[PDB]
């Protein structure tokens, strides 16, 4: 599909948020996990432990 | 005779090793398999943190 | 930030 | 629960649509692999192997 260069814009004040960064460590075989699941499954939490 | 006689005890010699040794590397494999699976399953996995600049490929 | 030049044909 | 005879309609010009038909071959143990989840689960695709 056509990625089309943008029109000029004239700055403004911006509003836009900025978020913290995050690094996040997933299971080794997570891909075998959500397989076998066949459904969208809840594998770990943003701090949990190894 | 003689040679008829010799032949079948040599036959069921060789016969009978080939067997005992089957049992022993068809025991190994899934004892190896097993265990490595057991390892595979407790490797530290991947790490994400949106940073494209990271995965740039030039 | 990441800047890359993509080539494209030119015939 | 009552199935009434229906009031006599005019014809008009119609515009309902008229959609192919389709054969479909399912799994011979559907009905187990249904049961075994406990929830709505996908079995095939429409056009996919045996
Ligand atoms: C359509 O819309 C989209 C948006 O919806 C447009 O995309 C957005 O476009 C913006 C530009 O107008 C982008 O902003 C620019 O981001 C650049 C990258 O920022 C990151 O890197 C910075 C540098 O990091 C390195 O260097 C520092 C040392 O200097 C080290 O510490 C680092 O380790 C790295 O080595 C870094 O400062 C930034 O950190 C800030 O953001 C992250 C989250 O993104 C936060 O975790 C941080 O805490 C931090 O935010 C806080 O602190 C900063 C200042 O420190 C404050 O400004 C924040 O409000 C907040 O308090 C990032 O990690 C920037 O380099 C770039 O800077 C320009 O502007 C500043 C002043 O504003 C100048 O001083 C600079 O010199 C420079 O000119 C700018 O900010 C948006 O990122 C982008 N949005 C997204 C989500 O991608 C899109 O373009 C639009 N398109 C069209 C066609 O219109
Ligand atoms: C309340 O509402 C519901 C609906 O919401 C009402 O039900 C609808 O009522 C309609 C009647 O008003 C029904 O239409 C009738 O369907 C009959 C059956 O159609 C199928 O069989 C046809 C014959 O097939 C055999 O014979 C041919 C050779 O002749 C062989 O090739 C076949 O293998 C079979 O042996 C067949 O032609 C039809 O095929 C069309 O539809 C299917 C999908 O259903 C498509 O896959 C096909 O491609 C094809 O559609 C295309 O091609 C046709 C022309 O070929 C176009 O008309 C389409 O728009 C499209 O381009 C079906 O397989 C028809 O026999 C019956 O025909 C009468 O009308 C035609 C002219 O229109 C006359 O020429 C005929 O002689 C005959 O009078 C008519 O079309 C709807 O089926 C029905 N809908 C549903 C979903 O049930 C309900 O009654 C309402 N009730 C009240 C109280 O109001
Ligand atoms: C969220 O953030 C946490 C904290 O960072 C992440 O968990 C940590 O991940 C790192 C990286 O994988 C782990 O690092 C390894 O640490 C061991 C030594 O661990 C021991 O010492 C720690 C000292 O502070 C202590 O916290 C540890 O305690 C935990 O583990 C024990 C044992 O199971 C348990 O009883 C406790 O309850 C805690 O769970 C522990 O006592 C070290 O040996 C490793 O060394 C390898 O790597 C280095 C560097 O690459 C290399 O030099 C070595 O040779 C070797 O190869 C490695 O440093 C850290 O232990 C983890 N801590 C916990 C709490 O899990 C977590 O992953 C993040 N979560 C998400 C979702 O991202
Ligand atoms: C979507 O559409 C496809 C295509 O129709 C459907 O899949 C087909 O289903 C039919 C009916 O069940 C299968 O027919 C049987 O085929 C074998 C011979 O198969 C061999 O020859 C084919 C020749 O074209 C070839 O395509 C086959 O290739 C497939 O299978 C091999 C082997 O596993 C695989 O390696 C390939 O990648 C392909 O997957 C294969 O080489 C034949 O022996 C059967 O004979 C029985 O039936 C006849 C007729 O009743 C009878 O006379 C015999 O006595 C015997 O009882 C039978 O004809 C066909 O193999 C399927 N093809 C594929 C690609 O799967 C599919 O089911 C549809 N999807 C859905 C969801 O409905
Ligand atoms: C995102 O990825 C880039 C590339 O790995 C990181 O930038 C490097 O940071 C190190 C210092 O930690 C420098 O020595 C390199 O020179 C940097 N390279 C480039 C291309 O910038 C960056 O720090 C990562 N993290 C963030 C927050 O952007």
């Amino acid at each position: 599909l056509d990625f089309k260069r943008p029109l000029v814009a004239e700055e403004r004040l911006s509003f836009e948020p900025r978020l913290p960064n995050l690094q996040l460590r997933l299971p080794h075989l997570v891909g075998i996990i959500a397989k076998i699941k066949g459904i969208k499954i809840e594998v770990t939490s943003s701090g949990e432990s190894i | 005779y003689t040679c008829c006689a010799t032949s079948s005890r040599v036959l069921a010699w060789i016969f009978l090793v080939c067997i005992l040794l089957i049992i022993v590397l068809v025991s190994c494999f899934v004892t190896i398999s097993r265990i490595q699976w057991n390892k595979d399953i407790q490797v530290l996995g991947p790490v994400i943190d949106w940073n494209v600049t990271q995965r740039a490929v030039y | 930030s990441l800047r890359m030049q993509h080539p494209v044909p030119k015939y």
